[PDB]
């Protein structure tokens, strides 16, 4: 139990918290791409960088523990500059794919850019291009959109229990996926799509058919297995369009088969 | 006093020019492995205090105080887990070629220093991380370690002091990022070798989750001689807070490129026209000098005429000692071309783990390629400065700063040259319409 | 090539609020309503002074 | 190099691989070098062993065999073999020339010697010859900046101080196998040309060198002084 | 070959194929598939190609970059905005 | 008088004030659109799919 400061308002947290956890519990939203509440902590992206006094370098909120008496300034101009720089680097090599990307309308990259980025670009060179891989009829791949966030690798290793995904190569030319031509065959495979923040991995049956804003959602439970998985059904008119998992923490945690 | 002009008696590496057998026979003839039992008889705290009083600082390109850093290691492990000492024999910093000479000429010095330091920190084993390009050096060091086992200096009754110490060689493949300590540990643990997020630091959790420390070859190799000679002898050389001798490797546009050992805080010009035969074409023909590795920003002649070669002196002028690598450039050198090649080096050696480095290295290379030919704008220099300032100090490890610094130095020292190149290109190449498309691939 | 200040830093979004007590309210009513006094200890100098200091 | 497995008829799953008994003894020694629970740490050495016994490149089947041997997933072996540029994942020519191109070697004429090698071997800077004898590739700094420009062969042997004609002579010697290691001129290892400038004394450098200290008295002085200052 | 077979589905992004391409005048109400199939493959010298679907910016589609360095040498790739197909020259 | 310049045709230049003061914004708007910039394409998509976001508050404006 230690006292910290977030934008001038004193708060009390536990000494085991990270800055991101304290900010979220105190109602402060910090942008993120690689941190997930159920996977291991990675610090590869840098969108969660915040500004703290007496610490010259920006500190990653998700991968740094709180210090008694520290002050986090998420509304300073320095934090805005940090977020703008990171967003600029993230979008330097991103493809102009939003009209054809199934993530449009619910992409975290789009919303984070709109809210926190500088709002305009200056990169005027060729972007990298990546050939697409085949993972099976459930997962569609567009690997030009990947930001190397490692969420899929961590999900496959730590949640699904399969060891087929990884990162091969070095530098800007490194690629995420299997080294050889191998399908991503497993139960809970489609869940990896929900983990990936960009349109790099998409729901292959749910390809091009719908957009997020033209759907109505209902909460219900599944009957395909005797675990009553809490699910969300998204429909457009008289047609059911997709099924997503919910949060229960006593059934299915976050995941569906 | 005027620093420099060191006597031959005060050299530590007397085998640097191969004047004797590098193996155990020559090592004993040169005084290695002498009175090591008496050194190990004293407590580790005494060794720590002697290293602290000697004033030895890290030779790996940082300059941290070795004694305090070694003292950071824990004194006891309640879990029963061991402690590891790691020798950073990887050397991929451009311009630096000293540890190769140490390994291929004085391996037993490295082994003795490893034993002494590991005993000082109560470490079980020592892992020496040699780059794969040092095949011959790895073989020579392995033969020296085999001789040390055969003579009963390390392992089981190491020097007859009751301490167990094993020395192992881990040969790593081609990767500059493997010189970074956490990346080095990850490389040892059967992984790619990407740097970790600190904290935690290796003093708490390092190799295999056990406490670990990573240190350069030179400091380890000079520790036993310091212990035998004494802290005062080492501190008697160089400026305050810059004590001891230093190995300088000089290459490029100099008359006599070579590796020498000299008292620290030596004047730069005095060093060049004492040991390296002077700049090609004379001192007036000098254009720029890189005082340390390629990470350190380049210097113009104005400060090179007077600056000394040490940590504080080079830091006060906007540079650093780094790994004591000296690169000399003539008036026939194109600074833009050299810095572009350095940026291309840094682009290829990024591990790609974290965003700012992974994109900014390529962006810097792409901008510098157009800057070289003049097909750019006056505002692109400021854009490059801002891009470097965005890359640096935002990444996981310190490689992003090492990639940002040389371009900043080049801009600060030859903005006028860059502008002249751009002006000539635009004067010889009229163009009215501006393309809305991306720049052509180079 | 300058993009850092494409978005406005200072904007005209400031709001200012004023809150006043009733004009006809006396000192004793203000002290009682604010939980610094009770109706019984009215018309007593010590209670009024203590409530005034506590309020101040 | 591509960060993926290229489809090759001679590099498929049907391609056999098996360690030699001498390589098996080397494997058990390497595994003895590491803790019992950290067998995966031996992935980098074993890869070299493969590259030793299979013509300087590492096939996919060898990587699968290493993964099975070390009880680690194949994807980790893939990541290790792809991260490091010193491992060849495709067959390579008889003489793999790795010309240094970093700025210290560039200032000494790396481009000129590269052009000389190009015009002799009839093979471009990043290419393998038609007959397969030569594979020219450009690499970063090789830690021999003082003896620049310099090249390396087969990740084994380094040759320094090359000129336009000396590199041609070195290539001919490598073809005939009668080459000279180290510098290609009178230079003696790292000491510069025109002789040396330091370590001139020889009486001290040819006899027994000793430096004796009384560590017992040193320790007694240290304990006495720390106790005195603590009191 | 059976369009519902494993190989045909696997080499068609797990979709039922149509070699005649004449199902799309009813399902998609046009003959664009035939017309785009009438365009041959463009062979590019470099490893990457840039498509904008026209001679100038804003006349076509946003700039996209297509990789031609494939796992199998010379495998053609399709632009995802316009149907043009490219391959690395030899 | 100029011979080939556009100012020869007429004396009215409806962009002279805007280009004089807001040169930086004039340059960015005239060089980057949603066909060659990622940020601008994201802005276009969000603008035409969900619209701009307006901070909560009350206003009254008369003309
Ligand atoms: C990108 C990078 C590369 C490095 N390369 C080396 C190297 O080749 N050798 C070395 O001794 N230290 C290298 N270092 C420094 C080490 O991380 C570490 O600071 C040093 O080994 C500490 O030892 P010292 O106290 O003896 O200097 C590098 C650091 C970075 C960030
Ligand atoms: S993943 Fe898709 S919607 Fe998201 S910003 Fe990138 S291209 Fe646009
Ligand atoms: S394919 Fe997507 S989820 Fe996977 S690592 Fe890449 S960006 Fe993250
Ligand atoms: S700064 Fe570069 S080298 Fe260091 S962790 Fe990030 S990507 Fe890797
Ligand atoms: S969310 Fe913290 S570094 Fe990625
Ligand atoms: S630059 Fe070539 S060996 Fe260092
Ligand atoms: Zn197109």
């Amino acid at each position: 139990q230690i006292e910290i400061f977030i934008d001038g308002k004193p708060a009390k947290v536990d000494d085991s918290y990270t800055i991101f956890q304290a900010c979220y519990e105190n109602g402060v939203i910090v942008p993120r791409f690689c941190y997930h509440e159920r996977l291991s902590v990675a610090g590869n992206c840098r969108m969660c960088l915040v500004e703290v006094e007496n610490v010259p370098k920006p500190v990653a909120a998700c991968a740094s523990q709180v210090v008694p008496g520290m002050k986090i300034k998420t509304k300073s101009e320095k934090t805005r500059i940090h977020r703008g720089n990171v967003m600029e680097f993230l979008l330097a090599n991103h493809p102009l794919d939003c009209p054809i990307c199934d993530q449009g309308g619910e992409c975290d990259l789009q919303d984070i850019s709109s809210v926190y980025g500088y709002g305009i670009s200056r990169y005027n060179e060729y972007k990298r291009a990546v050939e697409d891989k085949n993972y099976g009829p459930l997962v569609a791949t567009s690997m030009n959109r990947c930001i190397h966030c490692t969420r899929c690798v961590r999900f496959a290793t730590q949640i699904a229990g399969v060891e087929d995904l990884g990162k091969t190569g070095r530098g800007k030319a490194a690629e995420i996926g299997t080294y050889v031509e191998k399908t991503f065959n497993t139960e809970l495979s489609g869940n990896v799509v929900d983990v990936c923040p960009v349109g790099a991995l998409t729901n292959a049956p749910y390809a091009f058919t719908s957009r997020p804003w033209e759907l109505k959602s209902f909460y219900t439970s599944d009957v395909f297995d005797t675990l009553g998985s809490a699910i969300q059904v998204d429909t457009r008119g008289p047609e059911i369009m997709r099924v997503l998992p919910r949060i229960h923490e006593e059934i299915n945690e976050e995941w569906i088969s | 006093r005027s620093y420099g002009n060191l006597k031959d008696q005060d050299r530590i590496f007397t085998n640097l020019y191969r004047d004797g057998d590098p193996f155990v026979k020559g090592a004993l003839k040169r005084g290695d492995w002498h009175q090591t039992k008496e050194i190990l008889s004293n407590g580790p705290e005494w060794i720590i205090d002697e290293i602290k009083k000697s004033g030895l600082r890290g030779r790996g390109g940082a300059g941290f105080l070795s004694g305090l850093k070694y003292s950071f290691m824990p004194k006891v492990n309640p879990d029963g887990r061991p402690s590891y000492l790691v020798i950073n024999s990887d050397e991929s910093e451009p311009g630096t070629c000293k540890d190769r000479e140490i390994l291929r000429n004085d391996p037993h010095k490295l082994v003795e220093g490893a034993l002494v330091v590991g005993f000082s920190m109560r470490a079980r084993a020592a892992y020496i991380y040699i780059r794969g390009e040092f095949w011959v050096e790895a073989n020579i060091l392995q033969q020296a370690i085999d001789e040390a086992y055969a003579k009963g200096f390390i392992g089981k009754n190491a020097c007859g002091s009751g301490y167990d110490f094993d020395v192992y060689i881990h040969r790593g493949a081609g990767a500059y990022i493997c010189g970074e300590e956490t990346g080095l540990i990850e490389s040892i643990e059967g992984k790619a070798g990407q740097p970790r997020v600190k904290p935690p630091f290796p003093a708490n959790a390092g190799l295999y989750g056990c406490p670990t420390t990573v240190t350069n070859v030179e400091t380890v190799a000079v520790c036993p001689t310091i212990m035998r000679r004494g802290a005062s002898w080492f501190a008697s050389f160089g400026r305050p807070n810059n004590a001891g001798t230093k190995l300088y490797c000089i290459s490029g546009h100099v008359n006599n490129p070579c590796t020498v050992e000299e008292e620290m805080s030596i004047p730069l010009r005095e060093l060049l026209e004492k040991h390296c035969g002077g700049v090609r074409g004379g001192w007036d023909n000098l254009l720029a000098v890189i005082p340390g590795g390629s990470s350190v920003p380049m210097m113009p002649k104005n400060v090179c005429d007077d600056v000394l070669m040490d940590f504080d002196a080079l830091k006060a002028v906007g540079s650093g000692l780094g790994t004591a690598a000296v690169i000399v450039m003539d008036k026939s050198t194109d600074p833009i071309d050299a810095i572009l090649r350095l940026s291309k080096f840094y682009k290829h050696e990024s591990c790609g783990q974290c965003t700012p480095c992974r994109e900014g290295t390529g962006w810097i290379v792409d901008v510098m390629e157009r800057l070289l030919v003049g097909n750019a704008d006056y505002a692109e220099i400021d854009m490059l400065q801002q891009v470097t300032q965005q890359i640096e100090m935002h990444t996981i490890c310190a490689l992003g700063d090492a990639a940002a610094w040389p371009v900043q130095g080049l801009i600060k020292n030859f903005r006028e040259e860059i502008e002249d190149r751009i002006d000539s290109y635009h004067a010889k190449h009229p163009q009215l319409k501006k393309s809305r498309k991306s720049n052509p691939q180079i | 090539h300058n993009i850092r200040y494409h978005h406005e830093i200072h904007t005209s979004d400031q709001t200012y609020h004023s809150s006043y007590d009733p004009v006809g309210e006396t000192t004793t009513e203000r002290l009682v309503r604010y939980g610094y006094l009770n109706k019984d200890q009215v018309n007593n100098a010590e209670a009024v002074a203590a409530a005034a200091k506590e309020f101040q | 190099r591509l960060a993926a497995h290229r489809k090759n008829d001679d590099n498929s799953d049907s391609v056999p691989f098996e360690f030699t008994p001498e390589n098996y003894k080397e494997i058990e020694k390497i595994l003895a070098k590491y803790p019992l629970k950290q067998k995966r740490s031996a992935v980098m050495p074993l890869l070299y062993l493969v590259q030793e016994q299979n013509n300087n490149w590492v096939p996919l089947s060898a990587m699968k065999k290493i993964a099975k041997l070390l009880e680690m997933p194949e994807i980790d072996v893939y990541e290790v073999a792809t991260f490091y540029t010193m491992y060849n994942r495709e067959p390579v020519g008889k003489f793999h020339l790795q010309i240094c191109g970093t700025t210290p070697c560039q200032l000494c004429g790396s481009r000129e010697i590269t052009k000389a090698i190009e015009e002799y071997t009839q093979t471009k800077l990043g290419h393998t010859s038609a007959d397969g004898k030569w594979t020219l590739e450009e690499v970063e700094c090789l830690g021999a900046c003082s003896n620049a420009p310099m090249i390396q062969v087969n990740n084994k042997w380094v040759y320094e101080d090359l000129t336009t004609e000396n590199v041609v002579k070195l290539l001919k010697d490598l073809e005939s196998g009668t080459d000279k290691k180290g510098p290609q001129n009178h230079r003696n290892q790292v000491e510069g040309p025109l002789g040396r400038s330091t370590l001139k004394e020889k009486d001290f450098l040819s006899g027994e060198i000793r430096f004796s200290r009384d560590f017992a008295k040193a320790k007694q002085d240290w304990v006495a002084q720390k106790e005195q200052e603590r009191i | 070959l059976n369009p519902y077979s494993y190989e045909a589905l696997k080499e068609n992004h797990w979709l039922v194929s149509d070699s005649s391409k004449k199902n799309s005048e009813w399902t998609h109400k046009s003959n664009a598939e035939q017309l785009i199939a009438k365009v041959p493959i463009i062979y590019v010298d470099s490893n990457i190609v840039r498509c904008i679907g026209g001679t100038e910016i804003n006349a076509g589609h946003p700039q996209v970059y297509i990789q031609l360095d494939t796992r199998k040498h010379g495998t053609p790739q399709t632009c995802k905005y316009c149907g043009l197909r490219y391959a690395k020259k030899m | 008088l100029n011979k080939e310049n556009f100012n020869r045709q007429t004396t009215v230049l409806p962009h002279l004030v805007l280009s004089y003061l807001n040169k930086n914004d004039y340059n960015l708007k005239n060089t980057k659109n949603d066909y060659n910039s990622m940020e601008e394409l994201i802005t276009h998509f969000k603008y035409w799919s969900k619209g701009l976001k307006v901070e909560s508050g009350y206003t009254y404006q008369s003309v």
